[PDB]
RNA sequence: GUUUGACCUCAAAUCAGGUAGGAGUACCCGCUGAACUUAAGCAUAUCAAUAAGCGGAGGAAAAGAAACCAACCGGGAUUGCCUUAGUAACGGCGAGUGAAGCGGCAAAAGCUCAAAUUUGAAAUCUGGUACCUUCGGUGCCCGAGUUGUAAUUUGGAGAGGG
């Protein structure tokens, strides 16, 4: 049962990096299309929020870091329709 | 090196090829086709013409089944939008992902270099006289 | 169960810093001076205390009595301002400094023992803002520097230049790595 | 002295030593009330070239101010000076410098003298603020930021406003009659 | 076997027609990179080589009327400056064109080009900096339009037309069309001694 | 003046390097100058601040391993 | 020293000494901010950067001694009036909007900090007390300040010396 094992952790992986935010959605629509390669969003990916070691702080401080440590960047609305087509789920409803 | 027309010497730098870096803003195009809406070529069974003219024959002709089970359990590379260069969704490499989640959540992004290099003090080695 | 606002605040504070990794420019305190070499720079520094507001104005009092009925050289003294400080330091002027290391605003204090050891000058860390206060007829003034000396405190002074650079100087300069706050 | 040392320093906020000063200072004032007195100037040198002095009357608070805006058009600064004059009345608002900022609000101090006391009185250098014209700079905009937001400055790019947008479009829009008509 | 790149820099001052010109002209070229603004001259070759582009266009005006147009070889080719008056955009509606974008160029030239080195140094010019290379990144297979050059009273004319058939075939005037004299050559890059001044 | 220089230069080593300089020099040691003064006139506007930024960090590469 | 105090932060007094609300509002400084009306009915547009509403001052307010205007034989704080000029210029270039340089005149005043060690002496000052030639001055006392209170100076430069 080695491998039925190895699957969960594949899984449990996906599970935490499956795209769930308008900003995460429109970096995947950026990455997909030429707008901006690998190189591009390895650029951009330093700003005021690198190197913060996470590991090792409390927990009732990562969450006060978790909720003011976000940047609120240029939405597109053709990302935000894939994430509301992506969380979509009746005969009885209609 | 040889100079100029008058009394002014001038470096011959050598030629620069105009070649395209692996980022330069500039993708594999190969398709020829623009920032169009795919509406268009549904019903023909090409999406535009590649470089030099000649038909890009669709390749994504898939199942219903696979279809179905593609809309109901997304893949984790889904993207939504479509590629350019095919009717199949530019569906992301989980390496992307990885990337982007990276990114997403203030983790590092660029690996292999250490957060916590000691400070090498270059200056404090000299000393005023 | 509830305890004080601020307390907990500061308590917060402290497991933070006590948790949180710093860059070496930060955590090159708590490498300070040991208690027996401190004991010894405050006896060097205890004969040399700045003639407090009494005893000035006692002295001038004194001078004007006899001049109204009707020479020695400048008093040796430690020197503790920060502008003073700084302004004998990059000057070669200053022999002696010491830093406090519990100054509240970390930056106004990262820089000093860089130029200090920049400048060639000897430069000690040690424990308590209070005690250079002490020493100083004040409450605090995170800092303290020597000057010209008696020549009887010369050799002491010396010494403890020797001990301070063969203890402190020396020893800590590995600070530059080993980033602090990696505590478990 | 050691104000240029730290005014070098400042201007290095992505530094790592400033970056830790900040990510800790964020949570300790995030901890505390939005508006709290300060017991000493987190950056002396820029309240010390800001006028600030260290003698009495003078008065050091930390104020915080939410982001974002379906639009506004006045600057956090200006809010914040005000909202700090709006609770201490008997003191005079001079200037306010940043000292940190977050995702979801940034934190400014502002530096505040008190005209009633006399040593502020007695200074022929402070004293001047104490005559009632200054009263509530912060309420009309005569602060730093409050000029910088009205746009009071010299050339063509502030005819507009060289001497504020009410006056001068009062002024222009006027149909002036002598006497003698001309 | 030819490759090539373009460099498209314009100064502070760039009116809206000028910068709807310089627009469509970057459409136009498929291997044109473009750049927000320039201040001071000498830098510009810095800057292509930043892109390994082997060519480089200036669109300098003193002042807010008439435009100026520098085409050089940023390494060490020579420059030469054109004193733009006459002027027509992109965005005219007496203009009908679908031609596409990046196309690959035709281009006409008279007799007058080979009449002198200097004028045969700015046909070269032309051909090599406005002829896309036929396997350019963002180049198209097919040919829609043509441009024509014609040099008359010492100043050369630039006209574009697109083409079209029937059911043999027929162009109409489209894109931008203006005058370029010839006011200064340099030897070298943005420098070096005048060889040509009219 | 030589006490500015010498402040900035003092700053500049206590201060560090930021996460773009961070990056701006680890591409200068990895790879050429040109990815880093793009990368450099991509977050700074003006393409002499960047030009001015990329002499800043070869300067501090170059003193890093030397004296 | 299984102790004591230094500090730093934070509280309380019907504590000693103080200040703030509010009213008025023609003018001043900001915030907020529509519509009726008008143009090819009204998409941009005019009404409007207005009324209403909100906060802050005085007898005036604001601004004011250039990161100014110009391209010349240069002007030389700000404000106000005439001209500039219904001009430059905007304007689904349709209605309409609309300056600014300079020139003529009422008035003129320029300045103060940061950043330099007083280091042969924090030389500074708030407050209590006893007096007096009481819008304040002297002695004494406590405290604030060295994370900077005294003196000089800041693009007209300035500073240590002979």
């Amino acid at each position: 049962s080695e491998e039925e094992k190895n699957q969960t952790k594949k899984e449990k992986h996906s599970r935490d990096i499956d795209i769930a935010t308008v900003e995460a959605m429109t970096l995947a629509h950026q990455l997909a299309l030429g707008q901006k390669n690998k190189h591009d969003l390895v650029d951009e990916g330093f700003n005021r929020y690198t190197f913060r070691d996470t590991e090792n702080l409390p927990d009732w401080f990562l969450e006060d870091e978790k909720e003011h440590s976000k940047i609120n960047k240029p939405i597109t609305k053709e990302a935000a329709m894939a994430i509301k087509e992506k969380i979509k789920a009746p005969i009885k409803k209609v | 090196y040889s100079k100029y027309a008058d009394g002014s010497d001038r470096i011959i730098k050598p030629e620069i090829n105009p070649v395209y870096d692996s980022d330069d803003s500039d993708a594999e195009t190969q398709n020829t086709i623009g920032n169009i809406p795919l509406s268009a070529y549904d019903e023909m069974p090409h999406i535009g013409y590649d470089i030099n003219g000649k038909r890009i024959m669709r390749p994504a002709k898939g199942s219903a089944l696979d279809q179905l089970l593609d809309s109901i359990e997304l893949p984790e590379g889904w993207t939504g939008l479509l590629d350019k260069n095919s009717g199949s969704s530019l569906n992301l490499t989980k390496e992307e992902l990885e990337l982007i989640s990276k990114i997403q959540r203030n983790e590092q992004t660029d690996d292999s270099i250490n957060p916590y290099e000691p400070l090498i003090d270059w200056f404090t080695r000299h000393e005023e006289v | 169960v509830k305890w004080p606002e601020y307390v907990r605040v500061q308590r917060q504070k402290k497991i933070l810093s006590i948790r949180l990794k710093v860059p070496p420019t930060i955590a090159q305190f708590q490498y300070t001076l040991d208690r027996n070499t401190a004991a010894e720079t405050f006896k060097l520094f205890n004969k040399y205390r700045p003639e407090t507001a009494a005893e000035k104005k006692e002295r001038l009092t004194k001078e004007a009595a006899a001049v109204a009925e009707g020479a020695s050289p400048k008093p040796y003294a430690v020197k503790y301002g920060l502008n003073h400080v700084v302004a004998l330091i990059e000057n070669k002027k200053a022999k002696l400094v010491l830093i406090a290391n519990d100054v509240d605003p970390i930056e106004l204090v990262v820089f000093l023992p860089a130029l200090c050891k920049k400048m060639g000058v000897p430069y000690a860390i040690v424990k308590g803002k209070a005690r250079l206060g002490t020493l100083v007829n004040q409450k605090t003034s995170a800092v303290a520097a020597l000057t010209e000396v008696r020549a009887e405190d010369e050799a002491a002074l010396a010494k403890l230049v020797s001990t301070i650079d063969a203890n402190f100087a020396d020893k800590y300069d590995e600070v530059k790595k080993h980033w602090g706050g990696g505590i478990l | 002295g050691a104000y240029k040392y730290l005014e070098e320093l400042q201007r290095k906020k992505q530094s790592d030593v400033l970056r830790f000063l900040q990510r800790v200072r964020v949570w300790e004032y995030r901890q505390k009330n939005v508006i709290h007195r300060a017991a000493r100037p987190t950056r002396p040198d820029k309240a010390r070239r800001l006028g600030y002095k260290a003698k009495q009357g003078f008065v050091i608070y930390r104020v915080r101010v939410r982001r974002g805006n379906l639009k506004y058009q006045r600057s956090l600064r200006a809010t914040a000076e005000e909202r700090v004059g709006r609770r201490a009345a008997n003191l005079r608002v001079l200037n306010s410098y940043w000292v940190n900022q977050d995702s979801t609000y940034k934190y400014f101090e502002v530096i505040l003298v008190d005209p009633q006391h006399k040593a502020i009185r007695r200074d022929a250098r402070y004293n001047w603020i104490c005559d009632p014209v200054h009263k509530h700079r912060e309420a009309r905009g005569l602060t730093a930021t409050g000029k910088k937001s009205r746009g009071i400055n010299k050339g063509h790019k502030f005819n507009n406003t060289k001497a504020g947008r009410r006056k001068t479009w009062k002024r222009q829009n006027t149909l002036s009659l002598w006497r003698y008509r001309k | 076997m030819n490759k090539q790149r373009t460099l498209l820099i314009s100064s502070r001052g760039v009116n809206y027609r000028h910068r709807h010109l310089i627009q469509d002209l970057s459409g136009l070229l498929p291997h044109s990179r473009k750049e927000p603004k320039l201040d001071t001259l000498q830098q510009l070759n810095e800057i292509a080589e930043l892109y390994n582009c082997n060519n480089v266009l200036f669109f300098e005006a003193r002042k807010h009327q008439d435009l100026y147009l520098w085409l050089s070889k940023p390494p060490n080719g020579p420059t030469i400056k054109f004193y733009i008056q006459n002027l027509h955009t992109m965005d005219e509606l007496n203009f009908t064109g679908n031609c596409l974008k990046g196309s690959r160029p035709v281009l006409s030239f008279d007799q007058r080009f080979e009449s002198s080195p200097h004028y045969q140094l700015i046909k070269e010019l032309l051909v090599h900096n406005f002829g896309v290379p036929p396997n350019a990144r963002k180049s198209k297979p097919f040919i829609d339009h043509v441009m024509s050059f014609s040099i008359v009273d010492d100043k050369i004319w630039v006209r574009t037309y697109e083409i079209s058939h029937s059911t043999d075939i027929s162009l109409v005037e489209i894109g931008p069309r203006f005058v370029m004299t010839v006011i200064l050559i340099l030897e070298g890059s943005f420098g070096g001694p005048k060889i040509y001044e009219n | 003046s030589n006490r500015t220089k010498f402040v900035r230069s003092l700053v500049r080593e206590i201060a560090g390097l930021s996460p773009y300089e961070r990056r701006l020099i680890d591409l200068i040691r990895n790879s050429g100058e040109k990815r880093a003064r793009k990368v450099a006139k991509k977050r700074l506007g003006s393409f002499t601040r960047a030009k001015a930024k990329v002499e800043e960090m070869n300067n501090i590469i170059a003193a890093s391993r030397r004296h």
